[PDB]
RNA sequence: UAACUGAAGAGUUUGAUCAUGGCUCAGAUUGAACGCUGGCGGCAGGCUUAACACAUGCAAGUCGAGCGGGGGAAGGUAGCUUGCUACCGGACCUAGCGGCGGACGGGUGAGUAAUGCUUAGGAAUCUGCCUAUUAGUGGGGGACAACAUCUCGAAAGGGAUGCUAAUACCGCAUACGUCCUACGGGAGAAAGCAGGGGAUCUUCGGACCUUGCGCUAAUAGAUGAGCCUAAGUCGGAUUAGCUAGUUGGUGGGGUAAAGGCCUACCAAGGCGACGAUCUGUAGCGGGUCUGAGAGGAUGAUCCGCCACACUGGGACUGAGACACGGCCCAGACUCCUACGGGAGGCAGCAGUGGGGAAUAUUGGACAAUGGGGGGAACCCUGAUCCAGCCAUGCCGCGUGUGUGAAGAAGGCCUUAUGGUUGUAAAGCACUUUAAGCGAGGAGGAGGCUACUCUAGUUAAUACCUAGGGAUAGUGGACGUUACUCGCAGAAUAAGCACCGGCUAACUCUGUGCCAGCAGCCGCGGUAAUACAGAGGGUGCGAGCGUUAAUCGGAUUUACUGGGCGUAAAGCGUGCGUAGGCGGCUUAUUAAGUCGGAUGUGAAAUCCCCGAGCUUAACUUGGGAAUUGCAUUCGAUACUGGUGAGCUAG
């Protein structure tokens, strides 16, 4: 399943940005409505919260921004703690590993629900063939081009001067003349947003 | 009598077989005696496709085990390889 | 039976159970000659019934109607029992 | 190359036949404990040289009757 | 490099409190079932209950190069109503005798607490087909199916007379090995068939040479099976004595082989509180689930062993059975009948009735891996490989994407005009995964035949065997395969539980200790955050809930790891049997204890590093582990044994 509806509404109840809009407009002017929640009751952020609360509310942010749901989330999260490591650090690598993610780190999607649908229409080619598995793993050295009957398309090409805007990444060594970019290591927690609070997921999943 | 012959493992369609010495009344993927290699028609990449141990093979053919012919003919192409 | 070759089966096991018990009886009457001249006891009349009876055993254990095992160790026993008449 | 057992002669009555007592020592396997577990074997005395009391070797061998399959050895304390 | 690293609590007894102690809850798991809902793919799983009764089809055949007959097609020759007849040699087919196979493969867990299973050892055995080596295959005879005749029976099938072939059967001869032996000696086998051929002969069609497949006697190897020993393997004392072939010995019999396995005598033994006997339950293991571990529960799917084949008792044939689809006997049940006479056993595959909460098609092919027969061609194979059905489980994918607000309408709450549904919708601009249509298209097939050459064995270039070369034919159930490329359009696709505390998520109407809810604590008797509907929200998502069951939480049987003054719990008090434990010094032993080495601990499964599947599940290479068992070599502090000594008990 994937989940398919409002977006705005799961960004007011987190309480941040979330970035599941493109980015055009500021989040502020549009939604009008962040800082309360979307419920009929909706309050602010300075409600009482217990720590099952807490908990619950930051795996579930981390879910909603990479748009993954709790079956492969819990499949994730064991992989982790079975590999050597900090296992919060180890869980935001196998997130961000993901090609969906690559490919929207890469610039050719203005959001990763528009990098899933480019990669599930077959849009994007892994090192030399055409794959459509959002969830695949993608290594150290691999190579990430577009196809060349979805090259000259009027999305990607918005994508790209979305993503000229945004700050490129350090890992990621891609030209936006081909349209072709090359991973080279998995990024690490300081490259990574700090507002993510591993400990509280690892806290959640060890009880 | 005692036979070296193909033991089927693997998957539907993709089959992977053992080179085994065995009794020839046991069932195909039951009791044997001894694993001499193992052989995988469809291997690609760095999967080995044939692999015999030539010493054992040598040795239980000399004690009087019957080859069958699959077995026969990979044993000439490891000859052949090696 | 049900089939025809269990049917020939049956009928080869009958023909062969009759000529094996033919054979196998002619074993145990020599033997029994031998017993009786010895349970008699004279020597030289036990001498004569052991040397016909062991033909017999030999051609019977050749031919499988008894394991030549069974025939050696019938052949043992009577040449003794014989040779201790004196 | 033989396997041999020592133990105590308990009775002598049955001819050429003499029944030894063998004793070992194991542990209790959740407790822990030492423990004293014994047996009772038939053995062969062709000359019934053995005695009660006697502390006797006998050693494995192919069956001699029913319950029988130990020959003895040696006597290595007369009673 | 690595092969692990692991332990959470809460509610409830009282006007408070602390303790004790039950009960209940939060987790993981499933061969599950039921309720609501439901798009696809991959890989697995699918009568746990009646070892209940079974309609129908299939699941064991093959060899004419062992043998005699018997068939019906083509031909060729001669006659002639002229394309029809009469004969003759080749090509095919098989009811019967005979060989091998049918003891494997497949199903099930009734019985079985030890004749079974697991681990470690042993000696007194047999072993078809296979491998190595040695000695041979000479010469005769009497039968019996098919066939012919008779007869019973509607038949199915029976019975009686007369013939015949063989690698069917039995004498005689011979014997490198082999058996017995009194050490002098004695005893015992076999069968032919096929391919090719120079020379010679042909008493007239073969002899003769040679090569294969056979057959006989023997020794080793391998494989398989039988036999023995030690340790371990669930409850009950409201089951304490059990056993006369019983325990041992001798002579004899018997077996492939040790043995009371059997028998005639002699003796009085044998087992038991370390649980005999009796009784209840149960296939055992590798493993699986849970647990920090120790433990607990379990023995579907995969592998090993054992037992059984409608219920009991037997044996025959055979290398091997006391034989699922063989025979005899007894029993119960079912079927055909023309009343003469007969037949049967799904716990094989598919299927039917019945039982049940509940578990599927009366499908395709031997193309692949194996099994049986054959020299080969080839035939058989419900093993197996595949396909059909089922959200039963695990894993993956989709049900669209961006923009879009003076925030449309409608719904709901209200402090009565705001808030919420909400960027949500509409509108604008795009995209084609999966499904649908069209077109191409691997791999699972190594081989075989035809041709040519080489090397062997031969008298030979022939035959046969083993290799090399290139070319051409030939061979796929799955299957319209996986996979790749085009075609049209958002076009075909979202539900389930919950919102008082445990425990994430609140308001309004309706009803009034009613209707109802409920895992526990408890809600409802007019303003119900707990009943029913609605709005809103939360958690999951092709699933979501409920019931059932196991371990955990439970230190709540406590070995790790609990208690007994008053909470449950010291026998009314002595003496004493088996048992448990036991002062100090010294010498010796090496049973306990500790260390090394060797053999073993099947594979699969668990863990680690890799490999191949578009990823993952899944498959797979190599390790680590299997904490155990046995043998042997060492150490001597402690415990035990033996010898000596001492006085604090």
């Amino acid at each position: 399943a994937r989940y398919i509806g409002p977006k705005c509404k799961l960004s007011r109840r987190e309480g941040t940005d979330l970035q599941l809009k493109s980015g055009v407009k500021p989040f502020d002017v549009k939604t009008k409505k962040a800082n309360k929640a979307p419920g009929q009751h909706g309050q602010a952020r300075g409600g009482k919260q217990s720590e099952y609360s807490l908990q619950l509310r930051e795996k579930q942010k981390v879910r909603r921004i990479y748009g993954v749901l709790e079956r492969q989330f819990s499949n994730y999260y064991k992989e982790a703690a079975r590999v050597k490591g900090a296992t919060g650090e180890n869980l935001l690598k196998l997130l961000e590993s993901r090609l969906d993610n690559v490919v929207y780190r890469m610039g050719f999607g203005s959001t990763r629900a528009e990098a899933r649908q480019l990669v599930s229409h077959r849009s994007i080619t892994l090192n030399g063939r055409r794959v459509n598995i959002a969830s695949i793993q993608v290594k150290a050295g691999d190579v990430i081009a577009v196809h060349e009957g979805a090259k000259q398309q009027l999305r990607i090409k918005n994508a790209i001067e979305l993503a000229a805007q945004r700050g490129i990444p350090a890992w990621i060594e891609v030209d936006h003349s081909k349209l072709e970019g090359t991973f080279k290591a998995a990024p690490d927690r300081s490259d990574l947003p700090a507002e993510i609070n591993e400990s509280l997921i690892v806290e959640l999943y060890s009880k | 009598m005692v036979v070296i012959r193909l033991a089927r493992g693997g998957a539907k369609k993709r089959p992977f077989y053992q080179i085994v010495v065995t009794d020839s009344r046991n069932a195909r993927d039951g009791r044997f005696i001894e694993r001499i290699g193992f052989f995988n028609p469809t291997a690609q990449g760095q999967a080995e496709k044939l692999r015999l141990d030539a010493d054992r093979f040598a040795h239980w053919v000399s004690q009087g085990a019957q080859p069958s012919e699959r077995v026969a003919s990979l044993a000439a192409q490891a000859k052949k390889a090696t | 039976a049900n089939s025809a070759q269990a049917k020939k089966r049956a009928r080869q096991n009958v023909k062969a159970r009759k000529h094996n018990a033919s054979l196998r009886s002619m074993v145990r009457t020599y033997i029994k000659r031998t017993l009786s001249a010895i349970a008699g006891g004279d020597y030289a009349v036990a001498t004569e019934a052991y040397k016909k009876a062991v033909p017999v055993i030999d051609r019977m254990a050749d031919k499988g109607i008894i394991h030549k095992n069974k025939a050696a160790r019938h052949k043992s026993r009577l040449n003794a029992q014989v040779k201790a008449l004196a | 190359t033989v396997r041999t057992l020592t133990g105590k002669v308990v009775s002598d009555k049955m001819d050429k036949s003499i029944v030894v007592l063998i004793e070992r020592r194991v542990q209790h396997p959740l407790y822990g404990k030492s423990i004293r577990r014994s047996t009772k074997l038939h053995a062969h005395d062709e000359n019934n040289v053995a005695k009660i009391g006697d502390v006797v070797t006998i050693k494995e061998s192919r069956p001699i009757s029913k319950t029988k399959a130990w020959t003895l050895v040696e006597v290595v304390e007369a009673a």
